[PDB]
């Protein structure tokens, strides 16, 4: 049993910048008995470093491994956008083998003026249940995007629910899907529905239009 | 020319699978002058009486010593089929054999304590072919060929040590495992004497 | 280099039993353990146990001891856990991973993972919802269309387009809890094939618990 600290956590760094990840151990561990792992957005963790010095067979040697006794540091000499992942330092030194809290690397490249689209309800769940409208915000950086629903030119309450996907391995961009489920009957005089987006991207709030 | 049990009374006595040996081929022995220094607990002998091993002349007296708790005195004999008598330490059935299971007293000094008693639970070989497995059974004392993988003492409750033999010979992972047992307040040791007589000669003799 | 293929999201009830089966594609359990590794949803990995089919030996962490049995069938070469006596707090994704021995117990190759979901609420079917591509959109580059999956309870539902062909702009959003314990996720794809926006008539969805598969065709309205 060894509780262990990690790096600050979320890190914003431009591509081509060195990244340092720390792994202090509350209890002393062997100078070379710790292994740094990397898990991609939605997948199984892949071994990056074993023994705190050696590299896993087929791992590009940007991911240098060092540190001994108490503090172990993983240093990524160059950064590409295919490094955005969660890194865990596991001390297979003691027992039971304690995984690290984990650090998240976010590669800081672009601000991606977003693309806003509406997908207004159609006559398949307007023939059962509760319909739902949706607002897609495809290709945008970073995660600082807020969408508020506008109904018949009147602002809406907190009955939304926004879901944002993780950055793509090559694209390194963040797409969104704010949803407004409604009572299946309530589509009478509310002629128009829209989502208002505020972003680093694009001067204005980019509102939209349904009519139909 | 007295027999030298002196090296027996120092250091950390080794675990069961790594038992050290003392062969005496010419000396005079007073065994009770040793067993007085311990608190004997189980004196069991086969092919010669437990009292008969005290006074009679042989050709060579072989003594093996190690740390073995009383909790599992059942495993150590020709009766058992467990891992102590099959992957750790097997003494020749051909010639006479005594087996003592003793205990260290407080008033004895410089018998230091190993942290725990560990033994080789399993020793197999996984063939260079598909998945065929052949256990490794230790012959007469043989040091249990899995001994190179396993360290002097096993660390945790159940461990897993494997090596790859260099290809030819024989591509087979000489896999081995180790298991430990809790420490006891007093070091509990096990000794094995394997006397064998001679053609028409006798050296080791009861120093009376 | 052995790929590890596991089983699929058991939904059990607080007070049940789950046999997660990790398969050793190759036919070959060599001198190689399987170590199991929890990960509570939105949390950080733990250790749960290790076995070696070559020797049959098993070991378990102290907390999970008396509730877990990790076995393997060396002959057919397939390893399983059986977390009997489990509570609602064990709802987590469980991985299986390859040992290396004594001083080299780092987890080399991993399994895809098998989300166990343990609470006596329900199992509900992926009611797929209208797509309805927007008319006046981009000038050809990205005509966005997506077939939505709402109203289902137990995750997972994988939704590939073109039954796993169109893999170049399939944006999938993580399911978010609705008013009921059910949650919903949305799948979208971008086509340059503007007029008629057609070949995407698969929108294949697979639900591991319900075992219900729905395929629909997209029409530009």
């Amino acid at each position: 049993e060894i509780v262990l600290t990690q790096s600050p956590g979320t890190l914003s760094l431009s591509p081509g910048e060195r990244a340092t990840l720390s792994c202090r151990a509350s209890q002393s561990v062997s100078s070379s008995y710790l292994a740094w792992y990397q898990q991609r957005p939605g997948q199984a963790p892949r071994l990056l470093i074993y023994g705190a010095s050696s590299r896993a067979t087929g791992i590009p040697d940007r991911f240098s491994g060092s540190g001994s006794g108490t503090d172990f540091t993983l240093t990524i000499g160059r950064l590409e956008p295919e490094d955005s992942a969660v890194y865990y330092c596991q001390q297979y030194g003691s027992s039971p083998w304690t995984f690290g809290q984990g650090t998240k690397v976010e590669i800081k490249r672009t601000v991606a003026a977003p693309s806003v689209f509406i997908f207004p309800p159609s006559d398949e769940q307007l023939k059962s249940g509760t319909a739902s409208v949706v607002c897609l915000l495809n290709n945008f950086y970073p995660r600082e995007a807020k969408v508020q629903w506008k109904v018949d030119n009147a602002l809406q309450s907190g009955n939304s629910q926004e879901s944002v996907t993780e950055q793509d391995s090559k694209d390194s961009t963040y797409s969104l899907s704010s949803t407004l489920t409604l009572s299946k009957a309530d589509y009478e005089k509310h002629k128009v529905y829209a989502c208002e987006v505020t972003h680093q991207g694009l001067s204005s709030p980019v509102t939209k239009s349904f009519n139909r | 020319v007295e027999c030298d049990f002196s090296p027996l009374l120092s250091g950390t006595p080794p675990q069961v699978y790594n038992f050290k040996r003392l062969v005496f081929t010419n000396c005079n022995y007073n065994l009770t002058k040793l067993l007085s220094l311990f608190s004997v607990n189980d004196f069991t002998c086969s092919q010669i009486s437990p009292a008969a091993i005290a006074s009679n002349c042989y050709s060579s007296l072989i003594l093996d010593y190690f740390s073995y708790p009383l909790s599992m005195k059942s495993d150590l004999s020709v009766s058992s089929a467990g891992p102590i008598s099959q992957f750790n330490y097997k003494q020749s059935f051909s010639n006479p054999t005594c087996l003592i299971l003793a205990t260290v007293p407080h008033n004895l000094t410089t018998i230091t304590k190993p942290l725990k008693y560990s033994y080789i639970n399993k020793c197999s070989r996984l063939l260079s072919d598909d998945r065929t497995e052949v256990p490794q059974l230790v012959n007469a004392n043989q040091y249990s060929p899995c001994v190179s993988t396993v360290p002097s003492t096993v660390w945790e409750d159940g461990d897993y040590y494997r090596k790859q033999l260099s290809p030819l010979e024989g591509g087979g992972w000489l896999v081995a495992s180790g298991s430990t047992v809790a420490m006891t307040e007093q070091l509990q040791m096990g000794f094995g004497i394997t006397v064998q007589y001679g053609t028409d000669t006798n050296s080791v003799c009861p120093k009376a | 280099q052995v790929q590890l293929v596991q089983s699929g999201a058991e939904v059990k009830k607080p007070g049940s039993s789950v046999k997660v089966s990790c398969k050793a594609s190759g036919g070959t359990f060599s001198s190689y353990g399987i170590t199991w590794v929890r990960q509570a949803p939105g949390q950080g990995l733990e250790w749960m146990g290790r076995i070696i089919p070559i020797l049959g030996i098993s070991r378990s962490v102290q907390k999970f001891q008396g509730r877990i049995t990790i076995t393997a069938d060396k002959s057919t070469s397939t390893a399983y856990m059986d977390l009997s006596g489990l509570t609602s707090d064990d709802t987590a994704v469980y991985y299986c991973a390859r040992e290396g021995g004594s001083g080299y117990d780092f987890f080399d190759y991993w399994g895809q993972g098998t989300l166990v979901t343990v609470s006596s609420a329900s199992t509900k079917g992926p009611s797929v919802f209208p797509l309805a591509p927007s008319s006046k959109s981009t000038s050809g580059g990205t005509a966005a269309l997506g077939c939505l999956v709402k109203d289902y309870f137990p995750e997972p539902v994988t939704v590939s387009w073109n039954s796993g062909a169109l893999t170049s702009g399939v944006h999938t959003f993580p399911a978010v809890l609705q008013s009921s314990g059910l949650y919903s996720l949305s799948s979208v794809v971008t086509v340059p094939s503007s007029s008629l926006g057609t070949q995407t008539y698969i929108c294949n969805v697979n639900h591991k618990p319900s075992n219900t598969k729905v395929d629909k065709r997209v029409e530009p309205k």
